[PDB]
C-alpha cells in the first residue's frame, strides 16, 4: 500500500533548492513535487481554508498535465497590514538580518 | 452445370499423331465447394440427428441428403401413431424428381425397384436393429377439377383455359417441372387457397364456380377440401 | 441535468457490452435483456446533484430492461427473449415453440430455456430411458408444446 | 459507410439483431426518461418539454432526423445536439450487432472444428482418333487435354 | 520503447503526449491503449506504469 | 478475434467528430455557424464524442475476452462454452 | 446592422450555457380566425392590412426566418387581445406557435417567456465571449485539445515586477493570435491594485477583423 | 511493473553463474484428486472455486507461463494439506510438477527449494549486472571478442592526482557508451579513501534507457 507522508518534507527540499536557483526573495509556491502519486483529498474540499483577511493554509494541489504543486505562500499571520504575511518576505528579512 | 459436350477437341500439348478428339457427353461427378449458407445448414442438420435414424424427420432429412433423385419423402399421418396393435413395418412414400424417373409419364414418376432397395439398405444401416423401414412408390390418385370462369375481356376462353392448366400443374405438381419450387408434397388441396390461386392469374377476372371430385368419391360441396391416404399423392386432371 | 441523459445512454452501452456473456449464454440465462446502470458512483459531485431523482430513474431503468418485474411480464422484453432463444436454438437444427394461447407465460419460458440448456443431453440420449429419471422423449414433447 | 464495407467483408451479417432498437425507440426512451428530471418545481416543467418543443412527438423528430433537407439548417441547436449524439452512437451499435455472427463462427469452427467442404474434380470420357500414318500410338497416363 | 508513470488527474491523451515526446513518430491515445492492454480509455490508476513503442 | 486492427481508424475521436459536425451543419447550419474550439456547444459535444469513441473501443476488444465473465462466476471445468457442448458430446450419439 | 455583424462573425452557444422552457399554450382558447373576427366586428377594411403588417413586423423582429401561416384570437378576450401566432421557419416543414398581445396605430407585443432552447451569442458578443473562454481555460484541460488555452496560471505567485508585467502582456498577445483569428488585440494594460496589493488587473482592448 | 521492465530490457543468465536442483517429489503419496477430496469432506461448493483460484494465483506468481492441469493431495495429510500441482508451460507439450501447502480465506504456499536450473536476471537487474561484467573484464580476455571490456588495469600504479581522476572518469563514460546501450551514465565520482590512501573509490550512477 502507498505510504502517506506529510507535505512538509517535500516543501523543505523545495525551499532549500529554490534559494540557490531563484533567490531567497522568491516565493516557493507553484513548484511541482516529485515522487508524489496523489494528494489525499481533492482541492474542492479546501474552499474554507483560504482567508484573504484572516488565518489561512497553503494548499497542495494537482493540475491536469502539471502534476502536484504547492499553491500558496502565506504564513500563519492574520493581520491585514502586517508585513510578514508571506513566507518569502519573512525569510528575506531574516536573510538580511543574518 | 458440368462441362458441355464437345468441349475438348485437342490436347494441351500439340501431338502430330493425334487427330480430332470426340467428347460426345457431358462431365460427371463434379461438385462445387460448400457455400457459407449451405455450410451452416449442413452443420445444423448434423447436430440435430447425429447421423442416426430415430424419428420420421431424421429419415426424411438423411435420405434427401444422400440421394439426389428424391423430391420428397412422406411418412404416415399422426392418426397412426395412436394405433394400439403397433406396426411391424415403417412405410414411407418416395416421390422422385421427374428428371430421374424410370418411366415415361412425367406427372407420375416411378423409380426402379433396384433403386428403392438401395435406399432401404442404406437407411437401415443407421437405424435400430428392431426396425424395418420400407420405401415404396406413391399411389397417384386423380382429382378432377372443374371451374366456371370469367376471363379478362379480349382473351379467347380456350387459350385462357389452356394457360390456366399449365399454371396449376406447375403449382400443384412441382416434381413435374424440373422440381424448382418447394410445394406441399401432394397432401391436401384446400378449396379456398386453390380459389385464390386461380384468380391470381392475369387472364382470370373472376371465378363463378369451383368443384373438386376425387377418383371414386362423389363431388364435394363448396368449401370442401380433398384429403389423401398415407400412400397417396393427389394429381390434378381436367 | 442537461448532460445526464447523455451520460445514461453511454453508461447503458457500457453495461450492454458487459452483459454479452449472459445474453448469448446457452444455459443459466438471466432475467434482463438489455444492459443498464446508474452512471455515477457514491460520494461524487454528480451523485449529489441527482440525489432526489435517482430512485425514480433507476426504477425506469429496471422496468425497461427486466423481462419480469413487480409490474409483471414486459411484453416487448418477453418477445425479445423468445427471439434470442429461437436464434440460439437454430444452432442445433431446432426452433422455438409457438407462443402459448391458454398457458402460463412464465411456465412457457421455462420450457424453452430448459430445452436450450439441455440440448447436449437431450439428443445424445434421444432414445435412452432409465428408472426414476425423466426420459428425453418426455422432455422433447414438453418443449415442443 | 466505410465501416460497413470493411465489416461485412469479414463478418457474415445475419438477420438477427442483438440490439434492434431504432432511432424512434431511443427518442421514445429519452421522452420518458426526461419526464422525470424537473426543470423547476414552482411550475410543472420537466426536461421532456425541452427536448420536445411544445406539441412535438418523437415521430416528428425521427422524420426530421432521417431527412436532413426538410429543416434547411433551421432546427433548434439543442435538438441538433441530440441528433449529433445519436449519430455518434450508431458506430457502437453497428459493432455490437456483429457479435451474434462471430459467436456462431467461434462455436462451429474453433470448438467443433468443422470446415466447409472443398470442390470435387469432375471426370469426362474422351474418344481418340489417330492420324492415318500411325498404325498404333501410346498415350501415357498424365496427358493433358484442353477444354477451353 | 519509452516508459511513463501515471500521476493524478491525468487523461489518456495527456499520457500519450508525455510518452510520445521522445518517440520519433509519437503515439496516439488509441495505439497507446492497445499496447498496454487497457480495458477502456480510463483503465489506469495513479502509480501505475505504462509503455509506448514506436 | 479482435476488431481493433480493422476498425482502429473508424473509432478515432477525429473521425467521429467530423460526422457530428456534418449533422449540425445539415440540420442547424443557419443558427449554429461557429463550430470552432471555443464554442461551448462544441466542447460539450467533444466530450461526448470522446465518450462515444471510448464506448466503440470497448467493442473492439478480443472476442474470447468479452465472452468471459468475472472470476467469481467462472464455473470450474468449463470455458467459453460449457463442457457438455464440446465435440465429444454434440457430434456423437 | 446586428444581422450584418452576426453573419460575418457567426453565431453559437452562449457562455456559460443557459437553458429555457417557454410557457405552455392553452390551445383550447384559440379557435377563431383573427381576420374573420375583425371583419365581423366591422373594423375598417384598411385596418386589416395595417393590423397584419404589425403582426408580421413584430414576429420578424422576434425571429426573422418566420413565415406567418395562421392567426387566432383567444375566446376569453372579446375586445387587450390575446393572439396565438403560427409560423414556419424558412422553407422548412417545421411549424411553431407563439403567444402575443394586440392593441388597437396598432401595437403588437410578444409574451416575454416564449422561447425554448439555449441562449445564443451573435457577432461581436460571440468573439468577445470567445476570448473570455480562452482566458479561463488552461492547457491540458480540453480533451484531445491539450494545446488549447491561455495558461496564465504559470505566472501566479511570481514577484510583482516589470519583468512579470511584460511577460503577462506578451503571453496574451501570442495566445490570442494563435487561437482567435477573428479578433485583433490593440492594447494591453497591466496595473497593481492599490486596495489589494497582491492582485494584478489586466485591461485588454480588442478590435474586430476588418472592422475598418 | 517488474514484468514490464523485464520484457522491455530482456532477461538472461545471472552473474556469477548459479545452479539449483529441486527436491525429489515422493510420487507415491499423491493419488487423490483435490476437488474430489474437498467434495467428499463436505466442503462448501463456493469454497472450492476460492480454493482453485488461490492455487492458480499462487502458481501465477511462481511461474506466469504455467497452466494448471491436475491437482492431487498427499495421503499422509488428511486435514496443513500437501498438494502436488501439475501444469504445462504455455501452449507447449512440456509438463512439470511442483509441491505446495494448502491451509483452510485460504492461502497456498510453495515449497522453498523446488526450482531446478540456473539463476536468471530480469529487467533492471539485467542491465545493472551487465555493467558490472564490463568493469570486471579486461580487453583481450574474451575469445574472439578481444576488444570487449573496460580496461581499468591500465590506470593502476599511477600517482593519485587530478589527471588520474579525470582519465578514469572519462574512460568509464566512453566504454559504457560503446558496450552498453540500455543504460545511461548520469554521474561518476572518484574519491580517495582516508583509511586506505592507496585505493580509489569510484561511484557510478546510471539510468535506464527511456525510463523517464
Amino acid at each position: 500500500n502507498p505510504i502517506v507522508l506529510s507535505p512538509t518534507a517535500a516543501v523543505a527540499a523545495v525551499i532549500q533548492r529554490n534559494d540557490n536557483q531563484q533567490g531567497v526573495w522568491t516565493a516557493p509556491a507553484n513548484i511541482a513535487l516529485s515522487k508524489v502519486i496523489s494528494p489525499v483529498r481533492a482541492y474542492i474540499e479546501a474552499n474554507a481554508l483560504f482567508n484573504p483577511d484572516g488565518t489561512s493554509l497553503n494548499l497542495v494541489r494537482s493540475f491536469p498535465g502539471k502534476g502536484i504543486r504547492i499553491w500558496g505562500c502565506r504564513t500563519l499571520e492574520n493581520t491585514h497590514d502586517s508585513p510578514w504575511s508571506y513566507i518569502q518576505t519573512r525569510r528575506l528579512v531574516s536573510y538580511i538580518e543574518a | 452445370n458440368g462441362l458441355p459436350a464437345d468441349s475438348i477437341t485437342q490436347p494441351v500439348n500439340a501431338l502430330v499423331a493425334i487427330d480430332s478428339i470426340n467428347q460426345p457427353w457431358v462431365s460427371w461427378n463434379g461438385r462445387p465447394e460448400e457455400t457459407e449458407q449451405a455450410f451452416l445448414t449442413r452443420v445444423s442438420a448434423r447436430l440435430s440427428h447425429r447421423n442416426r435414424v430415430l424419428s420420421w424427420d431424421n429419415i426424411v432429412t438423411l435420405l434427401k441428403e444422400q440421394f439426389v433423385s428424391l423430391f420428397d419423402v412422406k411418412y404416415p399421418s399422426a392418426s397412426e401413431l395412436t394405433k394400439i396393435p403397433a406396426q411391424k413395418e415403417q412405410q414411407l412414400i418416395a416421390i422422385p424428381d421427374s428428371r430421374y424417373k424410370d418411366n415415361d409419364d412425367a406427372l407420375r414418376p416411378i423409380l426402379n425397384p433396384a433403386r428403392l432397395a438401395e435406399m432401404v439398405d442404406w437407411i437401415s444401416q443407421l437405424s435400430s436393429p428392431w426396425t424395418t423401414l420400407k420405401i415404396n412408390n406413391p399411389t397417384y390418385v386423380d382429382v378432377l377439377i372443374s371451374y366456371q370462369l370469367v376471363f379478362v375481356t379480349g382473351i379467347n376462353p380456350d387459350y385462357g383455359r389452356h394457360q390456366l392448366q399449365q399454371e396449376l400443374s406447375r403449382k400443384y405438381m412441382p416434381w413435374a417441372e424440373d422440381s424448382a419450387i418447394g410445394v406441399t408434397t401432394g397432401n391436401r388441396i384446400d378449396y379456398y387457397p386453390l380459389l385464390a390461386t386461380i384468380q391470381q392469374s392475369p387472364l382470370v377476372e373472376r371465378v363463378t364456380n369451383l368443384t373438386l371430385k376425387k377418383s371414386s368419391q362423389t363431388a364435394g360441396a363448396v368449401g370442401d377440401s380433398v384429403e389423401a391416404a398415407d400412400n397417396e399423392v393427389l394429381i390434378l386432371v381436367w | 441535468q442537461f448532460m445526464l441523459p447523455f451520460e445514461q445512454m453511454l453508461a447503458n452501452g457500457c453495461a450492454e457490452l458487459a452483459l454479452l456473456p449472459k445474453l448469448l449464454a446457452f444455459k443459466q440465462r438471466g432475467n434482463t435483456v438489455y444492459g443498464t446502470q446508474w452512471p455515477f458512483k457514491a460520494n461524487t459531485v454528480g451523485q449529489q446533484v441527482h440525489q432526489e431523482i435517482m430512485p425514480d430513474l433507476i426504477k425506469q431503468l429496471n422496468n425497461d430492461s427486466q423481462i419480469n418485474s413487480d409490474d409483471g411480464i414486459h411484453s416487448q422484453n418477453y418477445t425479445k427473449e423468445l427471439s434470442i432463444l429461437n436464434y440460439l436454438l437454430e444452432y442445433f437444427g431446432t426452433h422455438r415453440a409457438a407462443r402459448p394461447l391458454t398457458l402460463d407465460s412464465l411456465d412457457f419460458l421455462s420450457t424453452q430455456r430448459g430445452y436450450l440448456a439441455q440440448q447436449p443431453e437431450l439428443t445424445y440420449q434421444r432414445n435412452n430411458i432409465r428408472i426414476d429419471k425423466v426420459s428425453a422423449l418426455q422432455k422433447r414433447i414438453a418443449a415442443r408444446l | 459507410a466505410e465501416l460497413d464495407n470493411k465489416l461485412s467483408a469479414i463478418v457474415p451479417d445475419t438477420v438477427f439483431k442483438l440490439d434492434e432498437r431504432s432511432t424512434l425507440d431511443i427518442l421514445n426512451w429519452l421522452k420518458a426518461y426526461a419526464e422525470k428530471i424537473p426543470f423547476d418545481q414552482d411550475k410543472n416543467q420537466f426536461w421532456d418539454s425541452f427536448y420536445f418543443i411544445q406539441e412535438n412527438t418523437p415521430e416528428e423528430l425521427e422524420d426530421i432526423y432521417q431527412h436532413a433537407n426538410k429543416a434547411d439548417g433551421l432546427l433548434p441547436p439543442h435538438q441538433a445536439f441530440v441528433f449529433a449524439f445519436l449519430k455518434l452512437l450508431e458506430t457502437s451499435n453497428r459493432l455490437l450487432n456483429t457479435f451474434p455472427a462471430r459467436h456462431r463462427d467461434l462455436y462451429y469452427r474453433e470448438l467443433l472444428g468443422l470446415s466447409p467442404r472443398k470442390a470435387q474434380a469432375d471426370s469426362v470420357a474422351l474418344g481418340i482418333t489417330l492420324n492415318t500414318d500411325n498404325a498404333e500410338y501410346l498415350i501415357p497416363k498424365g496427358t493433358l487435354f484442353d477444354a477451353g | 520503447v519509452t516508459t511513463v508513470s501515471v500521476t493524478d488527474m491525468l487523461t489518456l491523451p495527456l499520457i500519450a503526449l508525455g510518452a510520445g515526446a521522445s518517440l520519433a513518430s509519437g503515439i496516439d491515445y488509441l495505439s497507446l491503449a492497445w499496447q498496454n492492454d487497457l480495458d477502456n480509455l480510463d483503465d489506469f490508476t495513479p502509480g501505475q506504469t505504462l509503455q509506448a513503442q514506436e | 478475434d479482435a476488431l481493433f486492427p480493422i476498425v482502429k481508424d473508424d473509432i478515432a475521436f477525429e473521425t467521429l467528430l467530423t460526422q457530428a459536425k456534418t449533422v449540425i451543419e445539415q440540420q442547424s447550419g443557419q443558427l449554429w455557424s461557429n463550430t470552432e474550439e471555443n464554442d461551448p456547444g462544441i466542447t460539450l459535444l467533444e466530450a461526448c464524442c470522446y465518450g462515444a469513441s471510448d464506448l466503440a473501443y470497448r467493442h473492439s476488444l478480443p472476442l474470447r475476452d468479452l465472452l468471459t465473465p468475472e472470476k467469481q462466476e467462472q464455473t470450474l471445468g468449463d470455458g467459453i462454452f460449457p463442457q457438455e457442448f464440446g465435440p465429444q458430446q454434440m457430434l456423437t450419439c | 446592422t446586428n444581422k450584418i455583424l452576426a453573419d460575418i462573425y457567426g453565431r453559437g452557444w452562449a457562455f456559460p450555457p443557459q437553458f429555457f422552457i417557454g410557457e405552455r399554450i392553452p390551445y383550447e382558447d384559440y379557435s377563431s380566425d383573427l381576420n374573420k373576427y375583425l371583419s365581423e366586428k366591422k373594423i375598417e377594411a384598411e385596418q386589416i392590412v395595417k393590423i397584419q403588417a404589425c403582426i408580421k413586423e413584430s414576429v420578424m423582429c422576434y425571429d426573422f426566418h418566420a413565415k406567418i401561416t395562421s392567426t387566432q384570437v383567444s375566446k376569453q378576450t372579446n375586445l387587450p387581445l390575446n393572439i396565438l401566432v403560427t409560423y414556419t421557419l424558412g422553407d422548412s416543414e417545421i411549424s411553431q406557435k407563439i403567444q402575443g398581445v394586440l392593441r388597437v396605430p396598432p401595437q403588437f407585443s410578444i409574451k416575454d417567456n416564449s422561447r425554448t432552447g439555449i441562449a445564443i451569442a451573435e457577432g461581436t458578443q460571440n468573439v468577445l465571449q470567445s476570448i473570455n473562454i480562452l482566458f479561463l481555460t488552461e492547457p491540458g484541460e480540453r480533451i484531445m485539445r491539450e494545446d488549447y488555452g491561455c495558461g496564465l496560471n504559470d505566472y501566479l505567485f511570481a514577484n510583482i515586477s516589470d519583468e512579470l508585467m511584460t511577460d503577462i502582456q506578451t503571453h496574451i498577445e501570442e495566445r490570442v493570435l494563435r487561437y482567435e483569428p477573428r479578433a485583433e488585440i490593440t492594447s494591453i494594460q497591466v496595473n497593481q491594485r492599490t486596495n489589494l496589493p497582491s492582485t494584478l488587473h489586466v485591461q485588454v482592448t480588442y478590435a474586430l477583423r476588418g472592422s475598418d
